[PDB]
């Protein structure tokens, strides 16, 4: 079955940066549209970024300092986070839907995508 | 010939098209408390990556948005289907009122309108042959429920002006059949037929649980098209949906 494993989380200071990764199994990160979303405590599910090959879309906030990409050669969609803010502290999840669409992908709602991962704690100290 | 009027409406259809009384006819009322779950069902696979729209078109009972199907550009697999169906065109069904309009119904519940994405099975060579087999077709239904404007839809209704009468056609190019799909793709499914002449019983219907929104102001433009062709007495396309049919034997499976 489709397993979706994330990794690379942790604790970093504001201004810092780390890179989360997502490994697929029984799924091909290239054919469909995938993405990340985070569940901060107290706050509701927020969409971070999505990708469908050449087209990548970013959440109004993380836009400009976050980056998504895939290494289909090893089925792994990475999420490069740069210049983290404390606000970013949260759990980041990896999602992978079954819809092949840029438009449908630009909605930026990985929290509705069928195949989900367990997420990884990402804390940002000040 | 046939139409959604009073003297040629969905009832008098069984007259010229006797198959309108077959055992697998659509639409139908889906009894949510009758849907049987099935572990053989997989998530719907909507591979609309290279979907290439070519032209919107008024055909006489709705308006179709033709897509290129020369190859597997936009395909439907997974789901309850067993093969690979190519998207050929999509059109809508609406009613004279906002209270009614969709063909399928959830617990006798009606929606403002219904979007249908028609795909034929690639194992049958062409759509024509395809629609002759008990599995040659796969139609994806999407409920349009009144509410907020639909940026996606508007890019469609926006051009209807170019096809007020029958026969008229405008080049509707580059369009994500996806802009139209809901976000959560749970679905009901059953063996049915086309909800309009020839009413062939070959569509393997797939209806989506979650609906997409439409403003009361928008579905209002739908009923602006004309049934008739230019020159003939002005005829408005105010209502064009078929009533729920006898589920007879069959049974509705679901992806949940
Ligand atoms: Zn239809």
């Amino acid at each position: 079955q489709v397993q979706l494993v994330e990794s690379g989380g942790g604790s970093v200071q504001a201004g810092g940066s780390l890179r989360l990764s997502c490994a697929a199994s029984g799924y091909t990160v290239s054919t469909y549209c995938m993405g990340w979303f985070r569940q901060a405590p107290g706050k509701e599910r927020e969409g971070v970024a999505t990708i469908l090959g050449g087209s990548t879309y970013y959440g109004d906030s993380v836009k400009g300092r976050f980056t998504i990409s895939q290494d289909n050669a090893k089925n792994t969609v990475y999420l490069q986070m740069n210049s983290l803010k404390p606000e970013d502290t949260a759990i980041y999840y990896c999602a992978g839907s079954t819809v092949a669409s840029t438009g449908w992908c630009s909605r930026l709602r990985p929290y509705d995508y069928h195949y989900r991962g367990q997420g990884t704690q990402v804390t940002v100290s000040s | 010939h046939w139409g959604y009027g009073k003297h040629n409406g969905p009832e008098h259809w069984h007259k010229d098209f006797p198959i309108a009384k077959g055992e697998r006819q659509s639409p139908v009322d889906i009894d949510t408390h009758t849907a049987k779950y099935d572990p053989s069902l997989k998530p719907l696979s909507v591979s609309y990556d290279q979907a290439t729209s070519l032209r919107i078109l008024n055909n006489g009972h709705a308006f179709n948005v033709e897509f290129d199907d020369s190859q597997d550009k936009a395909v439907l697999k997974g789901g309850p289907l067993d093969g690979t169906y190519r998207l050929i065109q999509f059109h809508f069904h609406w009613g004279s009122l906002d209270g009614q309009g969709s063909e399928h119904t959830v617990d006798k519940k009606k929606y403002a309108a219904e979007l249908h994405l028609v795909h034929w099975n690639t194992k049958y060579g062409d759509f024509g042959k395809a629609v002759q087999q008990p599995d040659g077709l796969a139609v994806l239904g999407i409920f349009l429920k009144v509410g907020s404007a639909k940026p996606g839809l508007q890019k469609v209704v926006d051009v209807l002006d170019s096809i007020k009468t029958k026969g008229k056609s405008a080049d509707f190019t580059n369009f994500d059949p996806r802009g139209l799909l809901p976000e959560s793709l749970d679905y009901w499914t059953y063996p049915g037929s086309l909800t309009t002449p020839p009413l062939l019983e070959c569509v393997t219907w797939i209806v989506l649980k979650e609906p997409i929104s439409v403003s009361s102001e928008q579905v209002l433009k739908f009923r602006k098209l004309n049934f008739n062709g230019e020159g003939e007495p002005e005829e408005l396309m105010v209502d064009n949906w078929r009533p729920a049919q006898p589920l007879k034997n069959r049974q509705i499976k679901a992806s949940f």
